C-alpha cells in the first residue's frame, strides 16, 4: 500500500569539531530538488528513522575528491536496545594522481525494526563532494 | 503566439497556457480559466516558459576553490566559476600555469582556459617564470649609441658597451 | 500487480556525428538476450519511457575501457513540460596505465511521472565496452 | 505476500584445489549476523536457490585485497535445462601500489525460472576480503 | 538413449525428450505426443541437448581489435580472437613483442599467447629487433677459407679476413 | 539501579528489566513476571546491558598476518591484532621498518605504531640497518688509555690507538 521510502542528497557538511577517531556521519537535505521522504520514514539529523518493521533496499553513493591511505563509506545502523552500532555496509578503497576524485556506491537488503536508525559515515568527511544532488546520496525503501 | 500545452481536466481535454520564466503552473487551466501561474518559491527557479507543477531548485553549490558567478534567482540557476588565479577542467578546477624563461603570455588565464605559453621569436625574450610577463623586445644598442658585446635569444636581453 | 520494468543491454554504439560539447546518450537492446521490457515500458531510441506515475528504481552500470582525465556516467530524466534535463545520477572518476578497464555502477530511487523519458549519457562514447550484455546495462522497475 | 528474499554474507574460503582456468565460485554464510534467506529461497553450496518464477534484484559486492592485471566479479546463472552457464553481471577492473584494496559492486534486474540456481565467481579467490560480513556480499529478492 | 527431462503436464508427471542442438523446446510433450523441438531464430543458437524454451543469445560482439573466429550459427555462438598482431591475455588484447638484439624467437606470436624470447646460445645471434628474426649461426671463417680477425656473440655475427 | 526498558505487551505500556552482558530478552517481562534473559548461544555476545531480541554475532575473522587478541566470549566479540613483526595503519597491516644507519630505534614496533627512528645525537651512532640496533655511544680513547685516530658519527664508532 503506502511504503515507507527516502531519497537524501547531499548538503554543505559543517566541519566536525573534534576528533573521537570515529567516522563522522554525514548530513542531509530531505526535501528540496530531489529529495524527499514519505510515508512515515522520518529523516532526522543525520538519521534516517525507520518507522515500520520490515526488510528494506539500502543505498548510498559518496563521491570523493582530493585537491591519505584510503578512502571509506559506511552505512550504520544505530538503535536504542544496544549501545554499539552495526555496520551493515562498508565500501573501502585505498588511494594511490595530486587532483582526484571517486564515487563509492553501496546497496544491499537487511531486516530492520521500527525505531532504528540509518546513518552514513565517512572517513574523511572534508573529502565529501558536496557540489550537487547527482554525487552523493543515501536513501532506503521498504520492499 | 503565447506557449501552449494539453492537459487532462478532472471533468475533457483542454488547451492551457504555459507559464513564463520564474513562474510554474500552481494549477492547471479550466474551460472557464486560464492557467494560473504562481511565483517560484525562494531557492527555485525557471528558466524558461514550462508547464511544471514544480519549480526547479537551485541545486549547485559553489565549493573548494570556487565563486558565485551567478546568484539564485526566480529565473536562473545558481552558477559557479573558478576563482582568480584559477581555471576549470576535465571536472576539477585548478591554478594557472606559469610561463617559463623562454616563452612568453600570449593568452592570460581565464576562468576557462589555462595560460597559454608561446615561445618568443627571434628578437624577443622572457626573463622570469610568471604568469604575467609576456615577450619583451631586446635592447637595442645600435640606436642608443652603443655595441653588442654579448646577445642572449633565450633570457637576459641583452649587453651593449 | 503489473509493474512497469525493463533491463536494457550494451550494443554497438554508432560514432556520434558533431560535438555539442554535450554527453551523447548511449544506445541500447531492448528484448534480445537478458534484455527485456514488460507492462507499459517502452524504449524507444535511448529512451525508456515512464508509463505510470510513481517511485522507481533506476539503476545502470558502464564499463569504460582505454587502450582523458576523467570518465563519467550520467542518468537524465527529460520531460516535455521543461526545455532542460534533469541529471538524476552521475558517477565520475579520474583516471591516472595505458591499458586500462573500469565500470561505473549506479543505482537510486526517485519520484517519476507518466511521460517522463531516461537515458545514459556518458562522457567519452568510444571508451564504452559494448562487448558484452552482462558489462554494460541499464534498467528501471516501479517500487 | 511473502516474497522470496536472501542476503549472504562472506566468511572463509576455503583454497580451489585444482584450476580449469574457470573462475572459482564463493561460499557464504546464510543465517548468521546480517545473513538470512526467507519465504523458500534456499542457500545450498554456493548457490541461491530460486523458488519461484519471476524477476528478482540480484546484487554483490566484493571487496578484493593485494598485499595480477585485472579482479573480476561475475554473478552467474546455473539451469538444469542447459549445460552452460548464463553470466548475468560482470563487474570487471584493471589493477595498475603494491598494498590495495578495492571493492566490486553489481546490482540488476532479471528474470528468472523456479529452479534456477544463482553464484558468484571471481577471478582469483585468495584476494578476496573475507574479513566481515559488511564488506564482501551476496542477495537477491522477487520484486 | 535420448537425453530426457521431467515435466509438469497442464493435465500429470510425464517424461519428455530433450530436443537436439540448433534447437530448442518449441513445445512440451504430452502422452500422446513427442516433444515439439523448434529451429533456434536468426542470432540465436543452441550448442546442446537441451531443454530451454528459449534458444540462446549470440550475445558476443568482437571489439577494438578483434575479428570473428566463429560466426554466429544455430548450434554455437559467435567467438572472437585478437587479430594477426595481437594477442589477449588478462582480459585485454594487445600486440606482440619484439625481441631485442640478442634473443631470438623459439615461439612465434600466436593469437593466444606472445612472442617468446630466448637469449642466443654460444654460436648464435640476433641482429635486427623484429619479432621475427630467429637465432642465426655465426659465420664459419675456418670452413669458408678466411680467419676470425673479430667476433661477437649478441650481435654482428663475424667478421673474417 | 537496575537498567530498565520501556515494552507494549500483548494485552498494556509495561516497565521491563533489560539483560546483562552475556545475555539478551529471550522473552519480554509480564505484569506477574520479570524479564526472561536467555544466555547467548555459541559464537554470539552482549557486551552490555540490553534489550536486544537476539544477540550479537561474533562477525570478525582475523585474516592474512593477524591473530585473536580476543575469543569470541558471551561478552564480548572476537578481536584480531596485527602479528609479531607486522603493524597496522589506515586499514592495512604491514610489516614493521627498519632503522638506518645514521638513527636509532627510540620506540620499538608496537602492534598499532611503527618503529620510530630518529637520528642519533652528537656522540652516538647505528652500525647496522635493523629495527633493533638503538643509539650505541662512542668509545672514550681518553677514559681508555688510547688517542682518537679516526672518529665518525654518522657509524663505526671510532678507531683508536
Amino acid at each position: 500500500g503506502d511504503k515507507p521510502r527516502a531519497h537524501l542528497t547531499v548538503v554543505r557538511q559543517t566541519p566536525t569539531q573534534h576528533f573521537k577517531n570515529q567516522f563522522p556521519a554525514l548530513h542531509w537535505e530531505h526535501e528540496l530538488g530531489l529529495a524527499f521522504t514519505k510515508n512515515r520514514m522520518n529523516y532526522t539529523n543525520k538519521f534516517l528513522l525507520i518507522p515500520e518493521s520490515g526488510d528494506y533496499f539500502i543505498y548510498s553513493q559518496v563521491t570523493f575528491r582530493g585537491m591519505p591511505d584510503s578512502i571509506t563509506v559506511v552505512i550504520t545502523k544505530v538503535t536504542d536496545s544496544y549501545p554499539e552500532p552495526t555496520q551493515l555496509l562498508m565500501g573501502t578503497k585505498s588511494v594511490s594522481g595530486s587532483n582526484w576524485f571517486q564515487p563509492i556506491y553501496l546497496g544491499a537488503m537487511f531486516s530492520l525494526q521500527e525505531g532504528d536508525k540509518l546513518m552514513v559515515n565517512v572517513s574523511d568527511i572534508s573529502l565529501v563532494d558536496y557540489t550537487k544532488e547527482d554525487k552523493t546520496f543515501f536513501g532506503a525503501f521498504l520492499l | 503566439e503565447t506557449p501552449t500545452y494539453p492537459w487532462r481536466d478532472a471533468e475533457e481535454r483542454l488547451v492551457c497556457a504555459q507559464c513564463p520564466p520564474g513562474t510554474f503552473v500552481q494549477r492547471p487551466c479550466r474551460r472557464d480559466s486560464p492557467t494560473t501561474c504562481g511565483p517560484c518559491p525562494p531557492r527555485h527557479y525557471t528558466q524558461f516558459w514550462n508547464y511544471l507543477e514544480r519549480c526547479r531548485y537551485c541545486n549547485v553549490l559553489c565549493g573548494e576553490r570556487e565563486e558565485e558567478a551567478r546568484a539564485c534567482h526566480a529565473t536562473h540557476n545558481r552558477a559557479c566559476r573558478c576563482r582568480t588565479g584559477f581555471f576549470a577542467h576535465a571536472g576539477f578546477c585548478l591554478e594557472h600555469a606559469s610561463c617559463p624563461p623562454g616563452a612568453g603570455v600570449i593568452a592570460p588565464g581565464t576562468p576557462s582556459q589555462n595560460t597559454q605559453c608561446q615561445p618568443c621569436p627571434p628578437g624577443t625574450f622572457s626573463a622570469s617564470s610568471s604568469s604575467s610577463e609576456q615577450c619583451q623586445p631586446h635592447r637595442n644598442c645600435t640606436a642608443l649609441g652603443l655595441a653588442l658585446n654579448v646577445p642572449g635569444s633565450s633570457s637576459h636581453d641583452t649587453l651593449c658597451t
